[PDB]
RNA sequence: CAGAACACCUAAUUUCGAAUCCAGCAUGAGAAGC
């Protein structure tokens, strides 16, 4: 524990025992150009999903 | 008057939960496919209607203590105005201090709403006579209401609480006798200056 | 969160070595930066470096800027060093060439409704890992869904069967139907409502099939009668009674004949019948 | 009125048990893989009706005994109001004062059904013709329902055990005559007060 | 009314194989026995009754030569109208008989033994193949009973005539081995549908 | 052979380059227009129609009515309607809401503020609004004043 | 201008007014509109650019009283006529699979999966019953979303 | 840094896992206060 606080990185030990980290997914397409056919609130898109770390995105053809 | 009770209802459902749809268009087109749709927003969400189930609640329980409570169940009734049900669901003089809002679930009919098949047996053919459809909200699906009260007393929390109770032995919705409906409450109380939007 | 514009910092709503304590907020001086605490977070302005500051005591997040050598001095000296780093106020390609040596000193940066994935297959394509897709962006209520042409595929077709079963070929439009006197009709239908085969609710289909036609109510009237192959029953409310099985099948036939001699009757005229027996319509 | 009947019931599973999948959505997505699924919860659990199979049982007893009790099993027939099982279960008029929930286990499906294969043997070559597999409840399963009757007589405890006994003879659901369905109950019986919640 | 109560009681007398059919309890014997003995969660050996007594029926009742049906060919409608139609089974009502599980009265331990099997070359007579089996030992007690709801005058005497076919042709699988010849004691009584109605 | 479009065209997507829109469609051939679903409940609706097209006992028994809530203020209001229309209404008026259903058995009267004592008071109403309906109007007019101050 | 891509064949009567209950979409192109299939080839031509970056005829009364007939003997029940709805609604390869699928007799086993026919018949005549379902329910294949509805709810009403 | 108790050789393999019925009825459409 003494070593590896010394690399500067934390420790909680059990008999001593707050971020949040939330895997966010974001849109980056537009969506203004929506339509209704059954009630919802659709738009066909086509593109890439991008798994990066801490981060889930949807990226257009433009970005790839 | 300067202050208001506000409880964010946050109800689960433990059984199959089953309420009739109210709109005749809706149920019409619906009478089709199935034969007992469920109550559906035309944002297709779930609703239940709340206020009378507390109200029922109330009324019951306070009757079995022997208060002076009315009864607003039987056919044309008259609310007396004067009764602990009365300054809190309203009488014919005075509106309800509670206003109740529909429970409202926060998924759409794809994810809570499936259709069935229920059936009548012959008792002594032991065959299926009868073949009906009907929709239910699953297990599991959770629903939200705020209930918002106007001059309150102290004991509008207490009663409010002990209805959900009632309502959670009881059911809500409809099909109670079959097990539909039974859920659970939890509840987050907040007084609140009516004056925060200025 | 930090939502960036200056800095906005969502807890308190603060947006950006005694200790003011709103959210502990101290003030280190830059040679100036702030040091923020909440249950949340220890986020850290630092502002711009100038060479031996006074770095706080663990910053959880740093919020650094630079446009080399001095980000990085004062990226190490900081006891327990940050989760996430995050590189502002400078031109991009500046920020991330230090932000390959954030990565090189093992540290995460990140370059300035909740949206759900019901998708499902892998590419690792370039430097970045992908998965190409077609899809569809639904805005329901309090959600942002990503479905593919099976979601849509369903509420096609469920939209078809609910547009199919909804329009008739001849109804509300312009023979040899049985035939009966006015009397018997009388007497049959009060007798066929007494006891429930006829009922309020099938006279009052009977009322809404024969305005949208006679055909119209012909089918009615023959699905209503139409006995099964297999399980030999018919659509009609059983008769309260004792009535065994064959007057029982004569009995649904009094009330297919009396339906069907009434369908050439004109529409004011088995209105008048009607009303009788249902008062709505 | 003042008082009100709260019967737990502890069903313990001894055969296998069978009760089909009522939902479409559910069932279609199963018969991909089990042509016979269990009916099942969201949350993954068992659920199996319960007042038909009392009502039936009640039913089928009391007339066998001589009582005054129509029969609702019938196709569309219509309960007088009048009879034991009326005031029990319900009538058109007014609702049943018990209201009998499911039975929903106290596991969760992976730890209690289990996917079996059934045939049909062919008589005179001892071979199979068909091979169907369906879901079945293990033995052992504990389920658990609570009747609460809102207005009780005196004779409102006896004909609930009376029905349940009888369920223990034919079976609670799906395939009794295969014999499937074989439990037995254990009751808890209170009769608490209807204000209890008003503090 | 009435029903009639048939408590059926095996003594197994050649060791007996009927199959697992849960996936789940044979995918995890198959380290160990390459045929697993069908068993509880309770681990008692469960046989199913029915299907041998409706077979047996309609072998016999088709040799003495009666409007039988067959409900064993390939997707085999049963009729309606028969006595096997009656008892067991149709498409129309149900079976009057319920025939219940063949449970045995002891735990897998006592009853259940782990058996090794052999294919032996006919030339070399040399072992050629092996496998491991369960097996049901001899004297193994299983209980069941027989409830008949609509009771007609036939339907004992009916019942133990398939109850004999089952003792001379056998019960469950690897029938022309050996495995599986049993013996039945059959005792009846008539009882009335009222009798948990105190 | 000629086609026109009743739907709105602002709010459609763009995708796979082409501006497109799933819409539910009414072909009606006349031209051909594409109608939407309101068009067609419209339709639905508007055939639908065409079709379609084609002394002092009785005060001492009203002041009686009046407080026991029997008789109201929108029963005094519609009576009077009834009775300011004719006499063939007021018959057809009372009976209908003296019917007691065959199947529930609730009278549309109010409920008195046993059953056989209500059955006696829907009566006595009957008995009383029924000779109401056969005396001159003007007492009809005088009587009905006292009670219900609009009508 | 605008072009509407249909063939008007299923146009019922609603009073004076022929109507047609109809699933499309507008294409702003010459605006076109285009039914589903438009969508599902520009969709599967748009999945293999995406990726690239990185049956017999027969008459339609015939197909009635094939239908009808199979219908009698069982051989086509609901359930079949039903599960072939959703397999031809959901396209056309799946409905050939599926169809491929329950007449497929398998090689171990002998063993349609049809619905076996109702009465005596000889075995050849049943796989003749067999082949027959097959030609015809292939053959619907060929047809429209809206012949195919017409043609199989006057037998699965649901359908 | 945790379990530990006269002889071999074996202990695998193959089919099926579907088919069918039903999805209906019935009641209630009013009050009252301002
Ligand atoms: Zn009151
Ligand atoms: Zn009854
Ligand atoms: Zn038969």
């Amino acid at each position: 524990a003494k070593r590896i606080i010394s690399k500067k990185i934390r420790v909680e030990l059990p008999e001593n025992y707050e971020i949040l980290i939330e895997k966010k997914v974001v849109l980056n397409i537009n969506t203004d150009n929506m339509c209704n056919f059954a009630s919802y609130r659709l738009m066909p898109f086509s593109g890439f999903i991008v798994e990066k770390d801490d981060r889930i995105e949807i990226n257009d053809k433009n970005w790839f | 008057a300067k202050t208001m009770k506000k409880i964010y209802v946050t109800m689960k459902t433990l059984s199959p939960l089953y309420t009739g749809e109210v709109r005749r268009e809706d149920k019409e087109a619906a009478q089709k496919r199935v034969n007992f749709p469920v109550r559906k927003t035309a944002t297709n969400k779930v609703l239940i209607p709340f206020k009378g189930a507390l109200r029922s609640a109330l009324e019951i329980m306070l009757k079995a203590k022997g208060e002076n409570v009315c009864d607003t169940g039987e056919s044309r009734a008259r609310p007396c105005g004067r009764c602990v049900t009365c300054s809190l669901f309203g009488s014919m003089g005075r509106a309800g201090r509670a206003s109740v809002d529909f429970l409202i679930s926060n998924d759409t009919k794809e994810q809570i709403v499936r259709e069935s098949t229920h059936l009548r047996i012959e008792r002594q053919t032991k065959s299926a006579s009868d073949t009906f459809k009907g929709e239910e909200v699953i297990e599991g699906a959770t629903f939200t209401a705020t209930i918002t009260i106007s001059n309150p007393q102290e004991k509008d929390l207490s009663l409010i609480q002990s209805a959900l109770k009632f309502i959670e032995e009881n059911g809500i919705g409809g099909w109670l006798n079959k097990g539909y409906g039974r859920v659970s409450f939890e509840v987050k109380s907040e007084d609140v200056a009516t004056d925060r939007f200025l | 969160m930090i939502k960036f514009i200056a800095f906005l910092l969502e807890t308190a709503k603060i947006l950006i070595r005694n200790t003011i304590e709103l959210t502990k907020i101290t003030f280190y001086n830059n040679s100036v930066s702030v040091f923020i605490e909440t249950h949340n977070g220890n986020y850290l302005f630092s502002g711009d470096i100038g060479y031996p500051p006074d770095m706080p005591d663990n910053v959880d997040y740093l919020i650094l800027e630079s446009t080399q050598d001095e980000l990085i001095d004062y990226i190490e000296r900081l006891k327990y060093t940050p989760y996430k780093v995050f590189l502002v106020h400078g031109e991009k390609e500046q920020r991330e060439i230090l932000a390959k040596r954030i990565i090189s000193k093992k540290i995460r940066v990140e370059l300035p409704k909740v949206v759900l994935n019901i998708n499902t297959n892998m590419c690792n394509f370039a430097s970045y890992r992908l998965m190409p897709f077609s899809g569809f962006i639904v805005e329901k209520d309090d959600r942002i869904e990503i479905n593919d042409k099976n979601w849509f595929d369903m509420i096609w077709n469920e939209e078809y069967n609910k547009m199919r079963s909804q329009i008739v070929a001849e109804d509300f439009s312009t023979m040899a139907l049985p035939d009966m006197s006015h009397d018997k009709i009388i007497e049959n239908i009060e007798y066929l409502f007494n006891i429930k085969i006829l009922s309020k609710n099938r006279i009052k289909e009977f009322w809404e099939e024969f305005c949208k036609g006679q055909k119209a109510a012909i089918k009615y009237i023959t699905q209503v009668h139409r006995k099964n192959p297999n399980t030999g029953r018919r659509n009609w409310n059983p008769p309260e009674g004792d009535f065994t099985d064959n007057e029982i099948e004569k009995l649904y036939e009094t009330a297919y004949n009396t339906l069907l001699s009434l369908i050439k009757y004109d529409k004011n005229k088995v209105y008048n019948i009607l009303i009788n027996f249902n008062p709505k319509l």
